[PDB]
RNA sequence: UUGACAUUGUGAAGUACUUAUUCAAUGAAGCGGAGCUGGAAUUCAUUUUCCACGUUCUAGCAUUCAAGGUCCCAUUCGGGGCUGAUCCGGGUU
RNA sequence: GCUUGUGACGGCCCGUGAAAAUCCACAGGAAGGAAUAGUUUUCAUGCCAGGUCGUACUGAUAACCGCAGCAGGUCUCCAAG
RNA sequence: GAUGGGGAAGCUCCGUUUCAAAGGCCUGAUUUUAUGCAGGCCACCAUCGAAAGGGAAUCCGGUUAAGAUUCCGGAACCUGG
């Protein structure tokens, strides 16, 4: 046979994502002096709209501790922030929406987004529109902190990994039907080329595992193990259970 | 504009010809009461 | 221990020193490579071009590929004692280069042409 | 002074810039400059084998400057002095100077004619001189692991020296020699049989010795 | 993918360390230890310990080795130390 | 009325619809500066120079590509009653 | 798509600010001579990529067998100095 379909993407060629578009990648503050001791003060200027990303983006001007001039920064905005809001990020800062903490410096059931896995890497978790990290308990012995992940697994991140008070915003984008192939169409033009998708039955053997036959069926379990190789990971893989 | 004389650029008030009138009338006072307010949370 | 203000390290300014060769490169410099004579090659003498000589004021030259109109200028000025006033260039279809020289109003064409020959 | 006021500034955090202040701790050295100081703590924190361990121990800077001011009594002619001695040729008087040379050196322990080995401890491929105190203590000859190869070469016209050796002193000098050799011999070839059995090394940052000070006291 | 050997060292008991190796960030800016100042604090002779130690009504402003204080120059238009801004270790974190 | 330019508005998006060179203004106050004298070339007038390469014509049922002076193919502006 | 670096027996491959000591214009100092030498500023760190994107500045009349917003006449404008 031929390079399937699914192989063909990791080259890169036509399957990269178009960033033509894009405001900027959305981090937090460099983790410095200020933060981990004190809090600093920044002022929300505008708030923009990305394309390819459902949730809004807030642009967030501090001053320089070290240098006369401006650092502006690009985040993820929360609901309730508003242009005009004073921002403030730090260990020392106040229990307030928009506000940049340390998870060691909440209480329990504190609502946070834009979440730290490690301390100092700008944010990775609980990112996409209406979406946050629910903190469940703190380990003072270690430096742990444990959280509730979107997904719904449990997962213990260190004390000092930042997060930002609050839900991110743009909540309930899926629950309106797209309702016509125009609209998928340009939800990802500004994405990627992923859409729209023929199926494997569809094809010829040649093409992929389920191409071919008299009629349309895919002919063997569409269960793969975890242990096959590209080529052959084409359908459910390693599924625990299938069904309703 | 290189080709202009600076009158045609600017405008006879503080911050002239880049922030307009009533957003310089917000800043001075903004400033002088921000000002005051600090000095009597310093005593 | 000295001060340093930044973190940053910089490679040091050292002294560089001019060359002195023991020998010289060539040994002979080369002659003017574009004078006068090279930069005018030969008048041109078509109907076309005489009829720019006593009504336009103008003198026709055909010149060096290599000669941009500073040089055509300067070589007019010397080899024939007069003044121009500007010059039109272009590249002909045959590969060479004309020259449109147009002398001032202090100097007449026609008497210039005769001079020269043609 | 009525016109001067007295305006302080708040270096606090959100406050006004931070001034200019020292940052030689934190600078990004080149490439070659961090390599040589971690060349050191690596050979620190290692435990450090008794062969090697044993030139930790120098010879100490009051003995060590009489040392030197005998030696500095028997320097070798230079190229001057070569020029004049030629010119005037055994017709010149049997010469006193300092050997020198590695080869050179070995050769006259072994044949039991040095009557003392100064010992660099700064030669960089250490197998070179790293057996030298077992054959001067095999052969009965006392040595001492002095500071400077630079140092040593100063004394022989060269750049440096590695090691260098007096075979026949001056009359005049053999109070001063016997001296210095009893001092030597009770620093080195004394306190050979006890250095072999240590190790050196093992010597933790500054920082990790804190945690651990910490941990035994608590 | 699983095992063995090499990379591959150090200490303890029936896991611990750092230096190799690995990951990440920063135009390697504030790390570790200690000392000041105060608070909590109960003392069982004195501090056996722990915290803090310039910034939160407001879409302003924050840059000229910093003004002030003090010590020098040989007074000129200025210049240079210390302090302001606590010490020690050069392990960037 | 036609073509086109433009202004103030309105509808639409889980689509909100480039970048850089370049030019100007402002904040700031380092310096330079008057009395027998100076600064403004962002006011007016006056002086000098502006190189190199392309430029003809066809643009199609005959000048391009299809073996050709081939009913095929080949982007665009102007538009009378 | 070079450099610094890391791959590959190798032709060469990766990568584009990357584990690099990566660079030069405002002057002050000098009237021995041309720039050695005092502060500070700035760290952005090759280059290529549009005759429809961005972009300093020209118009009218006349003139040839064939040239013109390019020549002639008149009238303007921009940039650098
Ligand atoms: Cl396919
Ligand atoms: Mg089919
Ligand atoms: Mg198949
Ligand atoms: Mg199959
Ligand atoms: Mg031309
Ligand atoms: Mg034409
Ligand atoms: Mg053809
Ligand atoms: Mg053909
Ligand atoms: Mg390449
Ligand atoms: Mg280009
Ligand atoms: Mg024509």
């Amino acid at each position: 046979g031929r390079v399937i379909r699914n192989q063909r993407k990791g080259a890169g060629s036509i399957f990269t994502s178009h960033t033509r578009l894009r405001q900027g990648a959305a981090k937090l503050r460099t983790l410095d002096y200020a933060e981990r001791h004190g809090y600093i003060r920044g002022i929300v200027k505008q708030i923009v709209h990305d394309s390819g990303r459902g949730a809004p983006l807030a642009k967030v001007v501090f001053r320089d501790p070290y240098k006369y001039r401006l650092r502006e920064e690009i985040f993820i905005a929360n609901e309730g922030v508003h242009t005009g809001q004073f921002i403030y990020a730090g260990k020392k800062a106040s229990l307030n929406v928009g506000n940049v903490l340390p998870l060691g410096s909440v209480p329990e059931g504190t609502i946070v987004s834009n979440v730290e896995e490690k301390p100092g890497d700008r944010g990775a978790l609980a990112r996409a529109s209406g979406n946050y990290v629910i903190i469940i308990g703190h380990n003072p012995d270690e430096n742990k902190t444990r959280v509730r992940l979107p997904s719904g697994a449990k997962k213990v991140i260190s004390s000092d990994a930042r997060g930002v008070i609050g839900v991110i915003a743009g909540g309930g984008r899926v629950d309106k039907p797209l309702l016509k192939a125009g609209r998928a169409f340009h939800k990802y033009r500004l994405k990627r080329n992923s859409w729209p998708k023929t199926r494997g039955v569809a094809m010829n053997p040649v093409d992929h595992p389920h191409g071919g036959g008299n009629h349309q069926h895919i002919g063997k379990a569409s269960t793969i193990s975890r242990g096959a190789v590209s080529g052959q990971k084409a359908g459910l893989i390693a599924a625990r259970r299938t069904g309703l | 504009y290189a080709t202009v004389s600076k009158t045609h650029k600017t405008v006879s008030r503080a911050y002239g010809g880049s922030r307009c009138a009533n957003c310089v009338k917000e800043r001075i006072i903004r400033a002088f009461l921000i000002e005051e307010q600090k000095i009597v949370k310093k005593v | 221990l000295k001060v340093r203000t930044s973190a940053t390290f910089r490679l040091p300014k050292t002294l560089k020193l001019a060359r002195a060769p023991k020998y010289a490169s060539k040994a002979v410099p080369h002659y003017n490579r574009l004078d006068s004579y090279k930069v005018i090659e030969q008048p041109i003498t078509s109907e076309t071009a005489m009829k720019k000589v006593e009504d336009g004021n103008i003198l026709v030259f055909q010149v060096s590929m290599k000669a941009n109109k500073y040089q055509i200028k300067k070589a007019v000025k010397e080899l024939y004692e007069v003044d121009v006033l500007k010059v039109n260039t272009l590249v002909r279809p045959n590969g060479t280069k004309k020259a449109y020289v147009r002398l001032t109003a202090d100097y007449d064409a026609l008497d210039i042409a005769n001079r020269i020959g043609y | 002074n009525p016109l001067t006021h007295s305006t302080p500034k708040n270096f606090g955090i959100g406050q006004a810039v931070q001034p200019k202040r020292n940052l030689s701790r934190y600078v990004k050295w080149p490439e070659y400059v961090r390599v040589q100081r971690q060349k050191k703590i690596l050979s620190i924190r290692l435990k450090v084998p008794p062969t090697i361990a044993q030139f930790q121990y120098t010879l100490d800077r009051n003995t060590a400057a009489e040392t030197f001011k005998l030696f500095n009594k028997y320097r070798p002619e230079t190229a001057a002095e070569k020029k004049e001695r030629l010119t005037k040729e055994d017709a010149s008087p049997k010469p006193y100077a300092v050997k020198y040379g590695l080869n050179h050196v070995v050769a006259l322990i072994e044949n039991k004619k040095a009557k003392l080995v100064l010992i660099a401890n700064d030669v960089d491929p250490i197998e070179l001189v790293v057996f030298l105190p077992a054959l001067c203590k095999k052969m009965g000859v006392p040595y001492a692991i002095v500071k400077g190869k630079a140092r040593l070469g100063t004394l022989v016209n060269q750049k440096t020296s590695a090691v260098a050796a007096l075979t026949e002193v001056r009359a005049e000098d053999e109070a001063a020699l016997a001296k210095l050799v009893s001092t030597i011999d009770a620093n080195f070839a004394d306190k050979y049989d006890e250095v072999k059995k240590h190790w050196g090394g093992g010597i933790l940052g500054n920082k990790a010795q804190a945690k651990m000070d910490k941990r035994a006291k608590n």
